[PDB]
């Protein structure tokens, strides 16, 4: 038994919800 | 105007709560909750009034009745541009192309369609 210390992440290019809709103004 | 990549299926969208969804899975509730959580942004219905597929090559002009007073608004986006109709997913001026490029279930955008828009408040 041993915890996973040096665990690198995976990078995922993401998009903001508010970007998928027209902004009125 | 040019097409935005994020409509492409498999695209991951960050919600209000930081939650992650694929564009093709976003439902209405997702926008509503996402707005009720945000203290800055607010949701606003933008019923369609006119789709004068207009002027130049493959572009369209759409008018909406925004606000609780029916403000006369206009917009100029490519025909394949998707709109999130309340409770009826996405829609567009050219469902066939929309659904070709982004591979998303696109309904025909008609007058009367209550859409989703954002705004500050």
């Amino acid at each position: 038994m041993f915890v996973w210390t040096n665990v690198e992440p995976r990078s995922v290019a993401v998009f903001p919800w508010h970007s998928l809709v027209p902004f009125l103004a | 105007p040019t097409l935005p990549p994020y409509f492409m299926k498999g695209s991951i969208i960050q919600l209000a709560n930081g939650e992650l969804k694929k564009v093709e899975d976003l439902k209405t509730e997702d926008f509503i909750q996402s707005a009720e959580i945000s203290n800055d942004l607010k949701i606003d219905s933008s019923t369609v009034e006119r789709i004068e597929d207009s002027h130049s090559p493959g572009v369209a002009v759409i008018q909406f009745a925004v606000g609780e007073h029916r403000a006369q608004v206009s917009v100029e986006v490519l025909v394949e541009y998707p709109f999130f109709v309340f409770g009826q997913g996405w829609s567009s001026c050219c469902p066939e192309r929309t659904s070709q490029l982004f591979d998303l279930p696109c309904s025909k955008l008609s007058v009367g369609d209550v859409c989703i828009s954002l705004t500050l408040k």
